[PDB]
């Protein structure tokens, strides 16, 4: 439908609102094992699932543009994928744990 | 792949870049630039001199750019001392910043040309440098490395005169970025060394860091001076020159149209300059006018202790970045609450660029790296600092 | 007396609490300037981790490193704050990311996470000696070939202990002990009296 | 020779220096010119030297001029001046 | 507000007309011919050149140029050795050593500027309190030896006394605004 | 106590890259002397690389250790891919200096500090 | 009092916008000329 | 996993200094004192340590001081007495350490210059 | 007198205030070079223009070196060159005799006034150098001559050191690259076909050194020192050797003295710097004297060099691209001749 | 300028522009040398009254940075709003 995105390498994704609904729904899956209360797990599910809801609502690729910003849609979805590789990436980070070690006592005091 | 060591020809300057290569007949394999060739020290220099005498430094990093540099470390030290200049220093800052943009699309068109091989636009338009300089001169007193943009305002309201010539020229001006037009936009010539040389995706802009008109040229709408005002870049009205197909060509027409949006700045400051002060009247930060340090005891103490001593910054860090015409300028200043800086990082438009020389010169000749130097408008003071 | 807008110190103060929020497991300290500028503190461990999640997170997306940079406060234990700071095309704002590394105890490189910092980590250990692991190809990039030493280090003499001439006898030039004709005036600044509480 | 008496001795070997050159020197010291001017006899106890020609000039400073014996000198021009 | 350049707004699809205007401007180089008449029309300009010995490029007041020393018109050698010059100077440049005259005035011993260290940042000119130090309009100073480079107070407070006239009207016309 | 590896275990690991160096810099010197002209000896530059190696022979660290080959290594880099040139390599010889004496009575009759 | 100010009014407009002027023969008509010569030169 | 090492930190061989710099130099750990000539403590609270100085020999051309030391113009700051001692340790340098002396509290009260007998 | 005070480089003092006449030569060059680097005052007297003493003034630090216009007939200016030395060192030498200089100038009628002048002005020592094996008698007028001035300059100035050096092998030197250029020649005369002529090089820097050491030791004083060398060498090795690093061709064909001293007197017509001298021919011929004298290097301080060790710095330039990349190792040694 | 008008029309018309009406070359328009002298405006903080510096001196009354999350339902936040996307311009949006 359009010519081309701005971005000089991005190119036009067709079937836009499909290639954003099966990335959306692959990262609410992949979400589903992080730990249950999880702080990643409950911000990014609210994000995505606001995302889809959207996307499912528009049929019009222009509005959807307005709706969940994102500028051209395909940035969308590259910006969704690139979340989905670190939802995978996090949760071999585990890095909902706790603080891996204290700081060493005076180590941010600036006034030095 | 023979490495040549290419670079230390003297080929594209731009300062001394020594790009070993390694070069299958006339394809580039692989390019890896040698820095530090102007490294000087300057972030060292700099934590054992107090914010004043420090100022001097900031001209040298990028000294195309004489003036648009000075202007970072201002606003970091305003900023830590939560100091902001008056209105009218405001305005000049923007006046000259602008007028100093000119001056480095000046250098980075034509000295592009030059090692292109097109020598009739540089001597064109040096003239329409030298005229500026002469404002850089009458206001500051050296040609370039004026010092005069300084941490609290400007040093010297401008002369009684300085407005209305630097109209006649910029009532001028255009037709000579006209003219080199009618040589090189369309010449059936230059577009073919130009188009399709160095294209960078937008992702991939961002990621290496590019942050100029190299991004700018990829289409990715970023102007740090639209997205967050500095100075009063937020009271006037300009068009940042978005590209499309990003390629040396098309990044070129980019800084051709801020050369011509930079003219729309720089009528507006004229037009629109307010009467009052061109330095903070905290004499805490500035310096007391001449007549005053020599009539009243609390202006010579405060003259005394901060040309002796210093502004005594408080304690704090600050990453600040303008638009430097080569791209985001930026100094992180920590700062102890003495009176010389402790760290100044200056972030270089231009330590990211080089940097894309590999990812952009690939399966490319000898010169195809001359033309994407010239797109990257290093200039090796601020790489190697 | 500049314009502050607290807008920004509300906002960028909220995130902080939710970088950390997202990344407990490294995030120390998350302190807003009163320059209204975030400022994210790890544990070196958390490079990677806290990287990626800001240059991959839909609410968080900080594409470009502005800058990788590392102060030296000899008294403190870990000499070095290693120091990122990037942004955020997409939501206009700055954050910056500071980890502490000593002389011999290496941070990981984050080449992967951003390849502008192919070069600054090569600057940071050319000047400072911190060691960047799983970089592509970590050297020298600033000082001369030969240079031994690391320059900005708060411990290394301004003049350098080398300097170079032409020796006619040899033909070739040649490192000396360094011997300056005027020593670097070092006037004492600092004034006996403090300015406010702070 | 030069303002303070800076005359290298006769075996110095930056006298060498000079050797086929000129010893840059002013003929005009200060220590005479100052004198030439004569003691300004102004009429009250305390003037100020600003020193002349105001901004162009010299921190203002007043002098007390009540030592009769002696006469009053600005710490800047060296002029003198009496009651 | 952003601007496209270099970007086709639409697909201009050929026509005769236009293939042809095209083929011309490829087969008979139009266009090079275009950019040649640049530059016989400027071949036919005046040359801004500058005869440079016999005509100067325009400096005005605020040029710093050359360093100098001077002196009240009495003939009092201006410097009462505060030494803030040398506290301000960024690059070092200049040394003073002082003790109290014979006369017992305050003067400088020793005054070394080392022009070679020295920047002309005119910061010099600034700090002074007295304005002993000046940023002389003579930028032609250019020597055969390095040592000559190196100005001590003689060399300075002579360089004073030629430039004096001009220094005086350089200060005279710049000092409102300072 | 209680320090992070760098890359090397213990002490005993670490040497294994150390002889690994030694062997680079062993089979590398006779290339420098002739790809740079350098009017040294081979012999002569290869007792030069031992010096080096051992200057910082009393190191126990294992960590220390580590960083030290890593920095060789480097510097090998620099003199095989040649962006080192005479000028460089030669500095490691120290061939204008002048020598100083260590001897005390030496030094008293030349440096006020010694 | 008297600073280096704008004059009253405001100064006047200057122009930026690029003023290449797109000055030449038609294509048609050009190619007639070169051909016209080649056609009397044969003949 | 971590390594144990009870080898005191000593980089002496990272640092990169000359070997005359770092056995012949010895730096002294000192909590500056006050020029009497000012009243203020604000230059009397942090540590510092500075390298033992120099030949400073007059230059023949100029009369300029002159110095062949590079650690002469270095001091640097530590904030306590133990962190310093760290600093020289690693670094290899010889370390003589001087006690902070904190003027010791004086009882003053302005009666007293108005004592029947004093 | 200058205290010395400093680390020992450049930007340091020594206290050496030293007129040197002859700077400009091979030797020179070296002179003014460690005694700039130890940081002495030197003084260096002129004749040539300034484009050709720029090699000079990056040696040695600001202020430290002084060049003066002197003419050697003119007395006048040898006089004021010594007025504020308080060492001389003279090297006035040349080979061939030249219009307006006679071998008695350069080497006994020159060096004599100088020292001359350098008495009345009372500085501590004068330094002159001779060739070595310089009899009053030996065959060359250049030899003889020499002999004649060592002499004379005693009675001018008393207790005057006076080393005497062999021929010296260095870059830019004769001895070297003489025989090295020989390659023009497609044939290289060699009287006695090169045999009977033990030749002891050595190298510049350490006649170099040894001068400067005597300058500033006080055990040097009427000394006639000599400096010699590490090795001796029968002619015939020397310039096989020579040949051998150049990578060129070794011919050696005997030619009888008498028609060769012609040879000489041939190039020696040359307006132009004549190549070969008459008197070099013989000096060349001349064999090298035995060592049993007041020692000079090693006993002014400093271990002589090896002529191979450094020979391939000295014969690189004359050797072809093929071989360029060639180094010592691959070249073989010449054989020495205690005889 | 000082041009033939012959020399002036080859150039106008070669360059295809009016260049005399813009010359690059500067004649009697550049602003006069010894411009009148200026008296320049004093600004705010000289008042001789209600100028207490406790009341302008933003330079050490800034304070230690803020602090959050220190080691010793809820909405997802942004680090500020998503950013609004520019507009074409309107006096040459293409060119
Ligand atoms: C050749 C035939 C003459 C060419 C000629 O006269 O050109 C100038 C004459 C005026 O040209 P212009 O650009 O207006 O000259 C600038 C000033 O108006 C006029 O310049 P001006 O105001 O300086 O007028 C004074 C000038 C006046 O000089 C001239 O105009 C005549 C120059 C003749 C050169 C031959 O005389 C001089 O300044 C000294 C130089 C004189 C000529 C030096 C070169 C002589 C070369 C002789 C061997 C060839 O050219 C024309 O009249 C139209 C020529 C169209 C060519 C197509
Ligand atoms: C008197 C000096 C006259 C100089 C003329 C050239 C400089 C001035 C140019 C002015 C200008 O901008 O217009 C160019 C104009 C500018 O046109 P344009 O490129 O902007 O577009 C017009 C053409 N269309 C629209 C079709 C694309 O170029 C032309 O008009 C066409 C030139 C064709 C040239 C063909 C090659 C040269 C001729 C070769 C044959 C031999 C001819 C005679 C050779 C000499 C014999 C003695
Ligand atoms: C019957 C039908 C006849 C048709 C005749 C057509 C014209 C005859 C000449 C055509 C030459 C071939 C051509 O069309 O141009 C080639 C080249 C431009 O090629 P380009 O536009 O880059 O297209 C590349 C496509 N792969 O052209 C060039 O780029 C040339 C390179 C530039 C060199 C300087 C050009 C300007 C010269 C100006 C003066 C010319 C004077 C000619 C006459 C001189 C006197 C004889
Ligand atoms: N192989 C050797 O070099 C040996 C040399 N010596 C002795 O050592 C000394 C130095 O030798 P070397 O350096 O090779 O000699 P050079 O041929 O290099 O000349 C030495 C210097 O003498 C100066 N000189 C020569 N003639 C005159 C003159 N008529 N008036 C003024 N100055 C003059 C030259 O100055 P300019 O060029 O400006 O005229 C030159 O700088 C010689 O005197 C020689 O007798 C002894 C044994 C071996
Ligand atoms: C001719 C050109 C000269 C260039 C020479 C060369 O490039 C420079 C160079 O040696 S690069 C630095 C080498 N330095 C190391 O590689 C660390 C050695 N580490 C130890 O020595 C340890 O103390 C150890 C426990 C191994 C002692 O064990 P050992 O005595 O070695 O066995
Ligand atoms: S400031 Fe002016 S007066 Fe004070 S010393 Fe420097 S020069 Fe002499
Ligand atoms: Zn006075």
């Amino acid at each position: 439908l359009k010519k081309t995105t701005g971005l000089v390498g991005l190119a036009v994704c067709d079937t836009p609102h499909e290639r954003l609904t099966i990335l959306y729904t692959k990262t609410l899956d992949i979400l589903k094992h992080f730990p249950k209360h999880a702080a990643y797990r409950k911000y990014t599910e609210q994000i995505t699932n606001e995302k889809l809801d959207m996307v499912k609502a528009e049929p019009d690729v222009k509005k959807l543009e307005a709706l969940l910003q994102g500028g051209e849609v395909e940035e969308v979805i590259l910006q969704a994928e690139k979340e989905l590789s670190l939802a995978r990436k996090m949760l071999k980070w585990k890095p909902w744990e706790p603080l891996v070690e204290e700081p060493p006592a005076n180590q941010w005091k600036w006034p030095i | 792949n023979m490495t040549l060591n290419f670079g230390p020809q003297h080929p594209a300057a731009h300062g001394v870049l020594r790009l070993v290569l390694e070069l299958s007949g006339e394809m580039v394999r692989k390019c890896d630039p040698h820095i530090g060739l102007l490294h000087r020290g300057t972030e060292k220099l700099i934590e054992y001199k107090t914010y004043l005498q420090a100022l001097p430094y900031f001209d040298r990093l990028d000294y195309v750019s004489m003036m648009c540099n000075e202007q970072a470390y201002s606003i970091a030290v305003e900023k830590l001392l939560n100091i902001q200049p008056p209105p009218r220093a405001q305005w000049i800052r923007v006046l000259f910043g602008e007028i100093t943009r000119i001056l480095n699309h000046i250098m980075a068109v034509t000295t592009h040309a030059l090692d292109i091989g097109a020598m009739t636009p540089f001597f064109w338009m040096f003239e329409e440098r030298e005229k500026m300089f002469e404002f850089y001169e009458r206001v500051s007193g050296a040609r370039m490395h004026a010092a005069y943009i300084r941490p609290g305002g400007v040093h010297q309201d401008l002369p009684l005169g300085l407005l209305d010539d630097i109209y006649e020229f910029s009532k001028n001006f255009s037709l000579r970025i006209d003219e080199v037009e009618e040589m090189l936009t369309n010449n059936r010539i230059w577009r073919n060394r130009t188009v399709d040389i160095g294209v960078v995706t937008a992702e991939d802009a961002l990621n290496y860091g590019f942050s100029g008109v190299m991004l700018r040229g990829s289409g990715i709408q970023w102007d740090l001076r639209k997205t967050q005002p500095y100075d009063v870049y937020d009271q006037v009205e300009f068009d940042v020159p978005i590209g499309s197909r990003g390629d040396c060509y098309d990044r070129y027409l980019c800084r051709v149209e801020e050369m011509r949006q930079s003219l729309r700045i720089i009528e507006q400051c004229l037009n629109k300059m307010p009467p009052g002060e061109i330095k903070v009247d905290d004499a805490k930060v500035s310096p007391p006018k001449r007549a005053e340090m020599k009539t009243s005891m609390e202006s010579l103490i405060h003259h005394f202790k901060l040309y002796t001593e210093g502004y005594q910054v408080p304690p704090g860090a600050t990453y600040t970045a303008i638009e430097a015409p080569k791209g985001e300028f930026g100094v992180y200043l920590v700062s102890d609450g003495s009176s010389r800086p402790y760290r100044c990082k200056i972030k270089a438009p231009g330590f990211a660029h080089l940097a894309g020389l590999d990812k952009m010169s690939k399966g490319h000749m000898l010169a195809d790296v001359v033309a994407i130097i010239g797109t990257q408008d290093i200039v090796f003071g601020e790489i190697d600092r | 007396v500049r314009p502050r807008s607290d807008v920004t110190h509300k906002q960028l103060s909220a995130f902080g609490e939710y970088v950390a929020e997202i990344l407990p497991k490294y995030v120390q300290q998350v302190q807003v300037s009163c320059l209204d500028e975030l400022e994210i503190c790890i544990h070196p461990d958390g490079v990677i981790p806290t990287l990626t999640f800001l240059r991959d997170h839909t609410n968080a997306q900080f594409k470009s490193l502005a800058d990788l940079t590392a102060v030296d406060v000899p008294t403190r234990q870990n000499r070095f704050e290693i120091v990122y700071n990037l942004l955020s095309l997409r939501f206009n704002s700055r954050i910056r990311v500071k980890t502490y590394a000593d002389e011999l105890t290496p941070i990981d490189s984050i080449v992967s996470v951003h390849i502008a910092a192919n070069w600054y980590e090569r600057e940071v250990w050319d000047m400072f000696g911190v060691f960047f692991f799983n970089h592509p190809d970590l050297r020298r990039i600033l000082t001369d070939y030969g240079f031994e030493g690391h320059p900005f280090r708060k411990d290394f003499p301004l003049t350098g202990y080398v300097e170079l001439r032409y020796d006619d006898e040899v033909k070739r030039v040649v490192a000396e002990p360094v011997e300056l004709a005027q020593e670097f005036r070092k006037f004492d600044l600092n004034s006996p009296w403090e300015a406010f509480p702070a | 020779i030069t303002h303070t008496g800076q005359v290298y001795d006769e075996k110095d070997y930056r006298r060498v220096r000079f050797v086929d050159r000129q010893k840059e020197v002013n003929e005009n010291f200060a220590i005479d010119l100052i004198a030439q001017q004569p003691v300004n006899e102004v009429e009250h106890r305390i003037i100020a030297c600003d020193g002349g020609g105001g901004a162009l000039g010299h921190p203002k400073v007043y002098i007390n001029l009540d030592k009769e014996t002696k006469t009053g000198t600005c710490g800047y021009c060296g002029l003198q001046f009496k009651q | 507000t952003y601007k496209y350049v270099n970007k086709k707004e639409q697909e201009s699809e050929v026509d005769m007309k236009s293939a042809t205007d095209n083929a011309a401007r490829i087969l008979m180089w139009t266009e090079l011919i275009r950019g040649l008449g640049m530059t016989l029309s400027y071949l036919f300009r005046e040359p801004a050149t500058i005869n440079y010995p016999f005509e100067k490029g325009p400096l005005s007041p605020r040029f710093r140029g050359e360093h100098a020393l001077r002196r009240y018109p009495s003939g009092e050698e201006r410097c009462i050795a505060c030494k803030l010059c040398e506290a301000i100077c960024p690059a070092q440049a200049i040394t003073i050593e002082a003790e109290p005259r014979a006369d017992g005035s305050r003067r400088t011993t020793r005054y070394d500027i080392d022009m070679t260290k020295c920047i002309y940042c005119g910061f010099c000119q600034e700090a002074c309190p007295v304005d002993a130090i000046v940023e002389g309009p003579n930028f032609e100073f250019s020597t055969e030896t390095h040592e000559e480079l190196l100005y001590n107070k003689e060399k300075l407070l002579n360089n004073g006394d030629k430039w004096e006239a001009e220094i005086a009207a350089n200060i005279q016309a710049d000092y409102l605004y300072r | 106590t209680s320090v992070k590896p760098i890359f090397s275990r213990d002490l005993n690991e670490a040497k294994r890259r150390v002889r690994e160096l030694y062997r680079a810099w062993y089979r590398e010197v006779p290339n420098t002397v002739h790809l740079m002209q350098l009017d040294i000896t081979v012999k002569q530059g290869r007792d030069k690389v031992r010096e080096m190696f051992m200057k910082n022979a009393h190191v126990t660290d294992p960590r220390v250790v580590d960083l030290l080959v890593i920095k060789g290594k480097m510097e090998l880099q620099e003199t095989i891919k040649v962006w080192k040139q005479r000028t460089h390599v030669m500095r490691f010889f120290h061939e204008t200096e002048t020598p100083r004496p260590k001897d005390f009575l030496s030094k008293f009759y030349m440096g006020h500090d010694p | 009092v008297k600073q280096d100010m704008p004059p009253p009014g405001g100064y006047g407009p200057i122009d930026y916008k690029r003023n290449l002027p797109r000055r030449g023969l038609s294509g048609y008509s050009m190619f007639a000329v070169g051909i016209g010569a080649l056609i009397f030169g044969y003949w | 996993q971590l390594i144990t090492v009870d080898e005191k930190l000593d980089i002496t061989t990272l640092t990169g200094v000359p070997e005359e710099h770092i056995k012949t130099r010895k730096v002294r750990i000192f909590v500056p004192a006050r020029n009497n000539m000012q009243s203020g403590v604000n230059n009397t609270k942090k540590w510092k340590m500075e390298f033992d100085t120099r030949e400073r020999w007059e230059n023949p051309l100029m009369g300029w001081a002159s110095t062949a030391d590079p650690l002469s113009n270095m001091v640097l700051t530590f904030s306590a007495k133990e962190d310093a001692i760290a600093f020289a340790e690693k670094n290899g340098w010889s370390y003589d350490v001087e006690e902070k002396k904190v003027p010791k509290p004086k009882s003053k009260s302005y009666g007293a210059n108005f004592s029947w007998n004093k | 007198a200058v205290i010395p005070h400093g680390k020992g480089g450049r930007s340091s003092v020594s206290g050496v205030v030293a007129t040197v006449f002859g700077a400009t030569g091979f030797l020179g060059r070296y002179v003014v070079n460690h005694l700039g680097r130890m940081g002495s005052q030197v003084i260096i007297p002129y004749r040539c223009d300034v484009y050709d003493i720029m090699h000079l003034r990056l040696m040695g630090d600001l202020g430290q070196l002084t060049f003066l216009e002197w003419d050697a007939r003119d007395k006048d200016s040898i006089r004021k060159a010594v007025q504020h030395s308080n060492v001389v060192i003279n090297l006035i030498g040349r080979e061939w005799e030249t219009r307006n200089f006679d071998f008695e100038d350069v080497f006994v009628n020159i060096p004599r006034a100088i020292a001359q002048a350098s008495k009345e002005a009372g500085v501590e020592r004068f330094i002159h150098v001779s060739h070595l094996n310089a009899s009053m008698k030996s065959s060359s007028k250049s030899l003889r001559s020499k002999a004649v001035g060592e002499k004379e300059v005693r009675s001018v100035f008393p207790e005057a050191i006076i080393i005497r050096p062999s021929d010296i092998f260095g870059r830019e030197d004769r001895f070297l690259n003489h025989f090295a250029n020989y390659r023009w020649f497609l044939a290289v005369p060699l009287v006695s076909l090169g045999f009977k002529t033990v030749k002891q090089p050595v190298y510049v820097a350490d006649v170099s050194k040894g001068i400067v050491n005597a300058t500033k030791d006080p055990d040097a004083v009427g000394k006639t020192f000599a400096f010699t060398g590490p090795n001796r060498y029968l002619l015939f090795h020397l310039v096989k050797y020579i040949f051998g690093m150049t990578h060129r061709t070794f011919i050696p064909y005997p030619l009888p003295l008498f028609v060769y001293s012609w040879i000489g007197k041939l190039f020696g017509l040359s307006p132009f710097e004549p190549w070969t001298t008459k008197d070099k021919v013989e000096r060349i011929h001349i064999s090298d004297v035995m060592p049993t004298d007041l020692p000079g290097l090693e006993d002014l301080g400093v271990q002589p060099t090896p002529l191979e060790l450094k020979s391939i710095e000295v014969l690189r330039r004359h050797r072809t691209y093929r071989w360029l990349s060639s180094e010592i190792e691959e070249t073989k040694p010449a054989k020495t001749v205690n005889y | 300028a000082s041009a033939t008008r012959v020399i002036q029309k080859l150039r106008n018309w070669a360059s295809g522009q009016d260049l005399q009406a813009k010359l690059q070359l500067r004649y009697q328009e550049i602003a006069k040398r010894t411009q009148p002298p200026p008296k320049l405006p004093v600004g705010p903080s000289h008042k001789l009254s209600n100028n207490y510096y406790c009341t302008r001196d933003g330079r050490r009354e800034v304070v230690p940075p803020s602090i959050i999350m220190s080691s010793q339902e809820k909405k997802a936040v942004t680090p500020a709003p998503p950013m609004k996307r520019w507009e074409l311009s309107k006096d040459q949006p293409y060119l």
